[PDB]
DNA sequence: ATATATATATATATGTGTATATATACACACATACATATACATATATATGC
DNA sequence: GCATATATATGTATATGTATGTGTGTATATATACACATATATATATATAT
């Protein structure tokens, strides 16, 4: 990949025992010991000279970085991307979530409320997720611009609700919303 | 049935019947050659070029 | 995410209640002491402290 | 095998063990009839075929000759570089044994009444001129892969290596290269197209010859394939990708059978230098079917498309220009700068940890 | 037949609130593990040995 | 036709040496994203007109 971007002009003089595979003599099949003894070319300074040179090295760098993009772009297995993370890290996934029951989701506010939520809930029916801060102006907004925020999208992700159609595939049956008791 | 009779040739008849190993390519073909420093797609017969280059390399060897 | 366990919650007045359905491709040892040694090796219920 | 139309020499035993090659086939036989030297010496058939060069049964017409041999020097060249060489020939009535030794400097022919019909060449190679001493496992692996490829080309001839049978099918051989290789078999051609991620890969066979350096045939086949594929990829994905950029990602395993008037630039026959009209008339390969079959596949062409747009996006992202008096080269948002910094001066850089401890600095400093 | 006069919703932004998170050094003296390889025993088998 | 023998190949089981901890908080700082509105501003889109 490095050496395919070079045009190399070699001129070899006074060579000894020049063995060839053909009558046309297009391929020097003399052994590498004799040629390595005969050729006294200092390739280290040529490497230093193309090191100091810039407009040969920059196509090497650009083609190399595009080659690494093509290398680690097309890899890996288990390409079944429908849930990269199961629910949310902060989400309390109920044991009968996803199936037909009275499976209830808790939309609390603040992660510091996460204490005691797991302990005395229903493990099969109750589930939870803490919200963050305050809520956007969701009224009369385009779907593409409300989809770009994570904290409203995950609500429509942890549950199969999609903005464009009705609700049929509810992972949580009831939605219990609890807010802070102040203003 | 393919006729297979062992015939023994001299030097001249074996060269003229089997010219491929002795002058290389004897057909008009397309390659990419540096002409005047330019990597240009040429199309020619390498046998005639080699035929001139035998005399040329003989003179340089002299 | 190895096809061996499927865990769920069964907590209450005490925490850390996990109900785990093992999968059919995971081997249940009929040797119960080997079961105990392997569940200690994998689930890591013994915490050793100096 | 070909000269008897695969009735004879239909089993070929190539046994390579302990620096000794024994190739036995059940062909009709190297003829016992009288052949004549130009020197005047009356030499019988197999011994003139196996001792002196420039002798053989391929000096006839070339336009009907479908065999891989032209030069008449080959088995004599095998005899020359061998320290021991026995050729046992049966035509059905007599067994001619041609035994040569000491680098064919000892040669003797002998005739026994017998009933075998075939050829057995058993030779031990010379190692004095070659830069080796023994036949290692890579040579046997190359020979076994060649017998596998020949059994793919010729399924009727049962090649065996060291007493072990070889099955040759083009489908399993083609999936050995790439498991998503698109295949296409004809009456004389058999081509498989796969993927080449680390350079360009090729393998081609004219009749029974491994022409590893190429020929006119692969150039004409890739020209006919790209002449259909390049306007097709132009209408499909609107990208200007050249012939060589498409071709270098492909591994092409094409097989040519029953060629006529094959010419080669060397004795080793590694480049088919027949005229392009001859190969274009002989090869009836349907390039447009291969073109649509690799268009409809998402695993070969679509990687070339995504790699090409990766190259173009990496080219588009590298955009830069100049700036008017750049401050401290790569500057920082919180980095206040001395105005004589960088030039020939004694300028000092300040390192603190607080943003409150620099809001007083800009007045009290130089 | 496009140059320009002009009009109007984009971008901070102010302060108040209400809530998140994150890179690190510290160090034992183990804890769990991450493979891991590696050397050696023994099995069968098959091909030599008889 | 049958003894047999040893050879190497693969289980296997341990024992190596590492590798990653994070521990468990202290400690240091910093970042984040929203709701509440008028006031400009700006910049570019359309009309027209000769
Ligand atoms: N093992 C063999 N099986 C069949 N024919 C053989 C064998 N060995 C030699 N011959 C024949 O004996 C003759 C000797 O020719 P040979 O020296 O082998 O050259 P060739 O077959 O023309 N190969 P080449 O010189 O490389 O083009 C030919 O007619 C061969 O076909």
């Amino acid at each position: 990949r490095v050496k395919e971007c070079l045009t190399i002009v070699m001129f070899v003089r006074d060579m000894k025992n020049m063995r060839f595979d053909s009558q046309t003599k297009e391929r020097l099949t003399s052994p590498f010991g004799e040629i390595r003894s005969h050729i006294q070319l200092d390739a280290k300074k040529i490497s230093r000279a193309i090191l100091n040179n810039e407009a040969i090295l920059m196509p090497i760098i650009e083609a190399a970085l595009a080659r690494k993009l093509a290398a680690e772009k097309a890899a890996e297995t288990k390409a079944a991307k429908k849930a990269s993370k199961a629910k949310v890290h902060k989400h309390i996934k109920a044991n009968l979530c996803g199936k037909d029951a009275d499976t209830t989701l808790f939309l609390t506010e603040g992660d510091s409320a996460i204490g005691y939520l797991i302990d005395v809930r229903d493990k099969e029916l109750h589930g939870g997720y803490p919200l963050r801060g305050k809520v956007l102006n969701s009224w009369g907004m385009s779907y593409a611009d409300m989809l770009k925020n994570k904290e409203l999208f995950d609500i429509c992700a942890i549950t199969g609700l999609v903005l464009g159609e009705k609700a049929e595939n509810l992972n949580y049956h009831n939605i219990a919303i609890m807010t802070d008791a102040d203003h | 049935m393919i006729k297979n009779e062992i015939k023994i040739l001299s030097d001249i008849e074996h060269i003229k019947k089997r010219s491929g190993m002795y002058i290389g390519s004897s057909a008009n073909e397309m390659h990419e050659r540096f002409l005047f420093g330019k990597w240009e797609s040429v199309q020619y017969v390498p046998g005639l070029v080699k035929l001139i280059d035998e005399i040329i390399d003989n003179s340089v060897d002299e | 995410n190895k096809g061996f366990i499927t865990w769920d919650d069964a907590c209450g007045e005490h925490g850390f209640g996990f109900k785990v359905k093992f999968r059919k491709e995971y081997s249940l040892s009929d040797n119960e002491e080997e079961r105990h040694a392997k569940i200690m090796k994998d689930f890591g219920l013994i915490e050793r402290r100096s | 095998g070909i000269r008897t139309k695969f009735k004879f020499a239909n089993k070929i035993n190539v046994t390579i063990k302990n620096n000794q090659v024994t190739v036995e086939d059940n062909g009709r036989g190297i003829p016992q009839a009288m052949v004549k030297t130009p020197t005047g010496e009356e030499i019988p058939g197999p011994v003139a075929a196996w001792t002196i060069p420039k002798a053989g049964g391929n000096f006839g017409d070339d336009k009907e000759r479908v065999t891989g041999g032209m030069n008449g020097v080959g088995s004599s060249l095998t005899n020359i570089f061998s320290v021991m060489f026995v050729g046992e020939t049966g035509d059905g009535q007599n067994n001619i044994v041609v035994r040569c030794s000491n680098g064919m400097e000892n040669k003797s022919w002998e005739t026994i009444p017998g009933k075998w019909k075939g050829t057995r060449v058993t030779f031990i190679p010379d190692f004095m001129s070659f830069e080796t001493n023994e036949l290692s496992q890579v040579y046997l692996d190359i020979t076994l892969d060649r017998l596998q490829t020949l059994a793919v080309v010729y399924p009727d001839i049962q090649f065996t290596f060291n007493g072990k049978k070889v099955q040759g099918n083009f489908k399993k051989y083609a999936r050995q290269y790439d498991e998503h290789a698109i295949v296409q078999e004809q009456e004389n051609c058999s081509i498989a197209v796969g993927r080449s991620p680390d350079g360009f890969r090729q393998l081609t066979y004219v009749n029974n010859i491994h022409t590893k350096n190429g020929g006119h045939h692969i150039d004409c086949v890739m020209d006919d394939i790209c002449e259909d594929l390049i306007p097709q990829i132009k209408r499909k994905f609107k990208i200007d990708v050249t012939k060589a950029r498409v071709k270098e990602c492909l591994t092409i395993v094409m097989f040519v059978r029953d060629m006529k008037n094959m010419r080669f630039d060397s004795q080793t026959k590694e480049r088919l230098t027949s005229p392009f009209g001859e190969i274009r008339s002989h090869i009836q390969l349907d390039a447009k079917k291969i073109s649509r079959a690799i268009l409809n596949n998402e695993a070969i062409l679509m990687p070339i498309i995504e790699a090409a747009l990766a190259r173009k996006l990496a080219a588009e992202k590298a955009a830069e220009t100049k700036a008017a008096k750049k401050a401290s080269k790569a500057k920082v948002h919180k980095h206040i700068k001395a105005n004589l910094c960088g030039k020939d001066a004694d300028t000092t850089l300040f390192l603190t940890e607080g943003d409150s401890a620099i809001g007083y600095l800009i007045d009290v400093r130089d």
